[PDB]
Formats: C-alpha cells, structure tokens, sequence
C-alpha cells in the first residue's frame, strides 16, 4: 500500500515539464503497467486544474469521437453540438479557434485503444485537433498493438512524448467496466 | 529563458537555412525542372511529362510544391495545378481540380460553394482567358503522388487527357521514392510512351542527415554538442527506423531542450563574451556547482593549494578560472573541427571506410573511443602508408585547396598550427613525409587537436549532452521493453509467468483448474488477463471454448 503514492508524486515533478512541452506543440504519453487515474486525476487537480480541460474515457464505451467532438464541443467549448462532417466541424471550431488565438486546452484520453476511437478517421480528427496547436493531449495506452495502429503520418500528426510512467495502481474504475464469464 | 531565446535564435536559423539549402539542393535541380520543362517547352495525343524521384520523405517537400506553384507562376511560364492521388478516387475529382485549379491558378498572385466545377474550363482557360498567347503556357500539372493514383483512373486520364492533346501540351510532375520500373507498372507501357518521359532525380533523406550533420550540428557556430550515446540512438533511429530529418529535427530540438533542462551551468554556453556575461551574473549557487561537477572536479584533481579554494570557497579566482576554462573549451571545439574535415578529405577518399565514411561517421567513430586505440585506424594508416603517390598528392593537393579552402573561407583560424601544416604540403607539392604529415596527421592533430570527448577541457558536460535514455524513452518509444522486462520482472508477475509456462493453448477447465493446481485467488488472474487482452498479452480467443491466447509472441 504504501510504495505507489511516491512513484504517482515522482511523475509530477515532470509535470510543469510536460507543461512546457504542451507549448513546445508535442503531447506527452504514459506507457503504465496500472492505472494514472490517480495520477492523471491528479494531473486534473494538481497541473490541468485551471480550465479548460476535456476528459473522455476511452475504457468508457459510452463517448463517442463524434460525442467526443460534442464533448468538446458542447459544453466546454460551449459553441455547438459540432455539425455533421467533423471535417467541417473542426472548420467551424477552428476558423473559431485559428482566430480566436491563445486559447489552450488540455485533453486526457484514458485509453485511446477505444472504440470508438479505432477509426482511422477518428484519429485523422484527434491527429487534426492534437496536430492543431491550441489544445492539446495526453493519452495512456494499454494495448500492445496501440502502437501498431498509429501509422507514420498519425506518429507525425501526434508528436508523442513517450514516457516510462510505469504505474502499479489498478485499473478499478478502468477494470469495472470489462465483464467476464465467471459471473 | 534564456535558453530558449538561444532556442528559437538557433531553431529557426536552422529550420530557416533547412529550407534554403532546400531550395538550393532544389535549385540545381528546379534551375533543371525549369531548364528541362524549357528544354521541352524550347523543344499530337501524346502527354509529355516529368519524373520527379524524391525518396520516401513526405511533408519536408510539401514546401517545395507550394514553390511549384509559386516559382512555375513565377517565370511568367505555366500557371500550375497539383493534382493528389487521395484526393482522387473517381474521374471527377481530378477534371474538376484540373480547372478548379488553373482558374484559381489565375488568383493567389492579384494580391459559389465548391461543388460547381467540372471538366470544362481548363480547356476554356488557355482557351478564353487566353486561346491566343501566344506561347502555350505549360501546367505542369504536379501528380505528388501517381503512385496512389486509381489505375483504372490513371489511364482514364491519360487516355482523356491524352487523347485531347495538344491544346494542352500539360506536362506533369512526379513525386515519386523508387526506380523507373514502378512507374512503368502502375503507369502501362500506353502511358510510358503518352508520358514521353524524361527521368529526372531528387535528393532523398540521406544526403540531407549527412549534409546537416557535417553542416549542422557539426557547426563551430552553436556550441551545443551531444554525447556518443544520444548521437547514437538518434542516429540509429533515422539510420536503423526512421529516415525523416523531421524525426531528427524534432529529436534534435527534444535533446537541444532537454539537456537545456539539464542545469544552468550551461547560460556559459555560449561565446566567450557572451558566455562571460553570464561569468558575471554568477553567483553563490552555481559556485557551489562548477565546484561539483567532473572533469572539474577532475580539473581540480590536477590542481594545488590556496588557487584551489578560490576555486572552493573565494569564487573570483573560479570565475577567473572559468574564464581560463571555457575560453579554452571554445578553443579546443574549433581545433577539432578545422581539423575534422581535414581528415575527412584524407580518409573520405580512402577505400575499406573501416573507421568511417561520411563526415559523421568520423565524428561518431573518433568521438566514441581512441581512434588510436582502435586497430581499423591504424589499418587505415596502413593504408595510407601504401597507396603513397599520385592518388595521394592529388587528393592531399585537394586537401588544402579544399582544407586551405576552409581555412581561408569556411574557419578564421588563424590557430597556427594550420598555417604550418599548409606550408608543409606547399613545400611537397613543389613517404616519410606523407608519414610525417600523417604522423603529423598523427601526434599534431590525431593524438592532439582531434582529440576524444571525455579526454577534453574541463567541463565537456552541458556542451556535450549526457542522459540518453529518457530521450529513447520519449521518443524511441519502447513501451514492449518495459513492459515485457516489468511483467516478467508479483501476483500479474507470476500471472504472465503462467500465461508463459502453461503450453500454447490452456483451456479454461483446466486452465481456471491448473492455475488452481499451479495457484480472492482467480480475480486478478481475469483482471490479469482481461489486461493482457488490454495489454494485448493475450486475446479473448474463440479458437478452443473458454480461451484466452496471445497475438504477442
């Protein structure tokens, strides 16, 4: 019980790092063996604080890229359920946004694996908007093929920032949505 | 802070001299896109074209479409249209865009709703706007990718297009990676004739990392330098993984930064004025520092009495000193490389390149341990003991018309040292004196100024970048080394022990029952293993009832 709580304190410190990364335009990514729910939880009450900071969860079937767009879209950034093409949407956000200047804002995904994320269109969006400087992304991964699925122009769209970010903690509100068959 | 106004100063005069020299290294060959676009356009159904062959680099030449469109509606020749392959499924697109684009060809300089456009106005364009020019403009129309193109809607166009000929003598530009054996694949025998091709040639990756490298980071101007192992790792992951000099631009801001992270002992980086400023803004704590660090520490090792505590305690004998070690750094730095490309047109020339090849090569190889202590140098100088001669006064010759070149153009110095090896080979151009020039290759530069980066000045740290391995975990991204190592090396631990030990497939009768004969007790095994399915260790696996197996090997 007692070892976690230092490692999830350690990682702050790179914390205002990744913040400074954040301006630099690259986006900081947390390879673990257990959950940063308490450290990305604590990157939401120790650096993300502030405002503006979207959180979908990836292991949460319910958001959707398109209700992640409304996510974003609908309450935080307030302007519209975004219209139908995301293309178009992220027209409408950012010809708001490329002139509305100096708005940043910060978006954590717990597990990018998704659905619905596995659409090469939804990372042709994330790859836009996390390519767009004004906001900005930290994933945490589990599958051993997320890798896999980010090609060289998705590598190129998402500048990744991999970190060891080994992390201990479970996996509970991350492991109370999987089912399995002894029950 | 400070360095990071160094950062965007050196950031963008390298981003910025990136993009020149890639106009440049355009423009011999876009001076020849234009030479022979004017060769053919100095000299019917049949689409002239040009192969463009820039190897499996992206977005770095984008720019220089986007100077396509420019510089060809420049010359007051073409007005030139980009047609992408993606873009491109059906036949519509490309006729669409083709006049979509040369009626917009006609706006971007004077400084509706899309769906409008067909394959009519091109030909009323040089028809309309102008039928009479009379000199036919060209639009090349640049294919940046023909590779992708549909190849049903490949010959479609070639064919249409084709077949409409000569009222628009289009010619088109290829940006392509391979030969061109690939073109006249994707592209029929038909069209390797309606093209009338004449193949042309464009820089890849490689020569742009090994340029910048002897340019850039190699530069005397900026004195950020990096250890043997982050030049090692970054250059293994352009050489061994990626070839974008983007990856090692980016990567090379990421070190430029991160060490730049490191500690202030390096706000000294910088010239030896503008470093002695901050000599002067020094204070009490980054005293405490010098005094720490090696290298120091062993410049201290070989020091004496009271001199050594103003160094320790009264910090203007330091600051004196520092003056007495950085001056000499910045010394020393210069030193070398007047003297690395010296070696390099010596040993450039030499055949079995076992200590090296290309100017990093000799950086990395030098740097890394004693070239002398190496036996592939002293087979070079076997080598250069043998070959003797006219090869050898000939590229000697060409040495210092080339050395004696950076010396009198490309480095001030002006050390003296230099001076005297010139006259030297002056005097031969007029054996044991190729060995004595080699031997002052040798114990003059080899064993002195061309020297090791740990066996160096004081304080070759904050210069030279240490701390490889973050890096390589922020870039690199090797998350199967530390997971694989993690979960090998406990309950997951001895968990991903039996998703190694059981057999191959484990079935879940007894399997749930031989991790019940191996080991609250199953919980963590399917939390363990719906991870793995998470992780990816294993699968939820319909091949046998009730079964979990890895993708992973």
């Amino acid at each position: 019980s007692a070892e976690l709580k230092q490692l999830n304190q350690q990682y702050e410190k790179l914390f205002h790092k990744w913040m400074l990364q954040l301006h630099l335009g690259f986006n900081i990514v947390l390879y673990g063996l257990g959950s940063k729910r308490d450290l990305l939880e604590r990157f939401r009450t120790t650096m993300l604080q502030d405002s503006i900071h979207v959180v979908i969860n990836g292991f949460f079937p319910g958001i959707s890229v398109k209700s992640v767009l409304n996510s974003i879209t609908e309450e935080v950034l307030d302007h519209m359920g975004t219209f139908r093409s995301i293309l178009d949407q992220l027209d409408w956000i950012v010809n708001k946004f490329k002139e509305d200047s100096s708005l940043e804002l910060f978006l954590l995904i717990h597990n990018l694996d998704s659905q619905m994320l596995r659409g090469e269109k939804s990372q042709q969006i994330i790859g836009q908007l996390s390519s767009l400087h004004n906001i900005y992304l930290i994933a945490s991964i589990d599958h051993l093929n997320a890798p896999l699925m980010w090609d060289h122009a998705k590598q190129s769209l998402f500048n990744w920032l991999w970190y060891e970010t080994t992390t201990y903690s479970p996996y509970t509100e991350e492991t109370s949505y999987e089912n399995s068959l002894l029950v | 802070k400070l360095r990071f106004e160094t950062y965007q100063l050196i950031w963008q005069q390298m981003k910025s001299e990136n993009e020149r020299l890639q106009e440049e290294l355009n423009k011999n060959l876009f001076d020849n896109l234009i030479e022979f676009l004017q060769k053919s356009h100095s000299g019917l159904r049949e689409i002239p074209t040009a192969a463009l062959v820039l190897g499996v680099n992206v977005t770095d030449h984008d720019l220089t479409f986007g100077s396509l469109t420019e510089a060809l509606q420049n010359n007051v020749t073409p007005y030139v249209v980009s047609l992408q392959a993606k873009d491109c499924p059906d036949m519509k697109h490309f006729l669409q865009k083709l006049i979509s684009q040369l009626m917009d060809c006609c706006v971007d300089i004077k400084s509706y709703m899309t769906v409008t456009q067909k394959t009519d106005p091109k030909m009323l364009s040089k028809k309309r706007t102008t039928s009479s020019q009379w000199q036919s403009p060209p639009v090349v129309v640049i294919l940046k990718d023909m590779e992708s193109f549909a190849t049903k809607v490949l010959q479609d166009f070639i064919i249409i297009s084709s077949q409409h000929l000569h009222e628009f003598p289009l010619i088109l530009i290829f940006g392509i990676a391979t030969s061109p054996i690939i073109i006249h694949r994707l592209l029929p025998h038909a069209v390797s004739s309606l093209l009338c091709i004449e193949l042309f040639q464009s820089l890849s990756c490689k020569e742009h990392l090994t340029t910048v490298l002897d340019k850039l980071l190699l530069t005397t101007q900026f004195p950020f330098k990096i250890n043997e192992k982050v030049l090692q790792v970054l250059t293994n992951i352009f050489l061994y993984h990626d070839f974008s000099v983007q990856n090692f631009i980016k990567g090379l801001q990421l070190s430029l930064l991160e060490h730049f992270y490191s500690q202030p002992l390096s706000v000294l980086c910088c010239n030896l004025p503008e470093a002695k400023r901050r000599i002067n803004f020094l204070s009490n704590n980054q005293c405490e520092n010098i005094r720490r660090l090696p290298s120091f520490r062993r410049y201290v090792e070989k020091q004496a009495s009271e001199k050594q505590v103003a160094l320790l305690t009264n910090e203007r004998y330091l600051k004196e000193e520092t003056q007495l070690l950085l001056e000499n750094l910045h010394v020393y730095h210069m030193n070398y490389f007047l003297v690395l490309r010296c070696l390099h047109k010596f040993t450039s020339s030499l055949p079995k390149y076992p200590l090296g090849r290309q100017i990093r090569e000799l950086y990395c190889t030098c740097l890394e341990k004693n070239i002398w202590d190496s036996e592939e140098y002293a087979s070079v100088l076997q080598l250069l003991r043998m070959l003797a001669k006219d090869e050898l006064m000939t590229i000697l010759e060409k040495c210092f018309k080339v050395f004696k070149s950076y010396c009198e153009n490309h480095l001030g110095s002006t050390a003296k040292r230099i001076e005297e090896f010139l006259a030297q080979f002056q005097s031969l151009d007029a054996k044991f004196e190729v060995l004595r020039e080699n031997v002052v290759n040798f114990i003059d530069c080899l064993v002195r100024e061309y020297l090791l980066p740990p066996e160096t000045q004081p304080l070759h740290e904050v210069v030279y970048f240490s701390a490889a391995h973050a890096l390589r975990e922020h870039l690199n991204a090797a998350p199967r080394i530390a997971l694989h190592t993690a979960l090998n090396n406990p309950d997951i631990c001895i968990a991903y022990k039996l998703h190694l030990e059981c057999s191959r497939l484990i079935n879940l009768v007894d399997w749930s029952e031989a991790f019940a004969t191996v080991v609250i007790i199953h919980a963590r095994f399917i939390r363990a293993v719906s991870e793995l399915e998470l992780l990816g260790f294993i699968k939820p696996t319909k091949q046998k009832t009730d079964h979990v197996a890895r993708l992973t090997w």
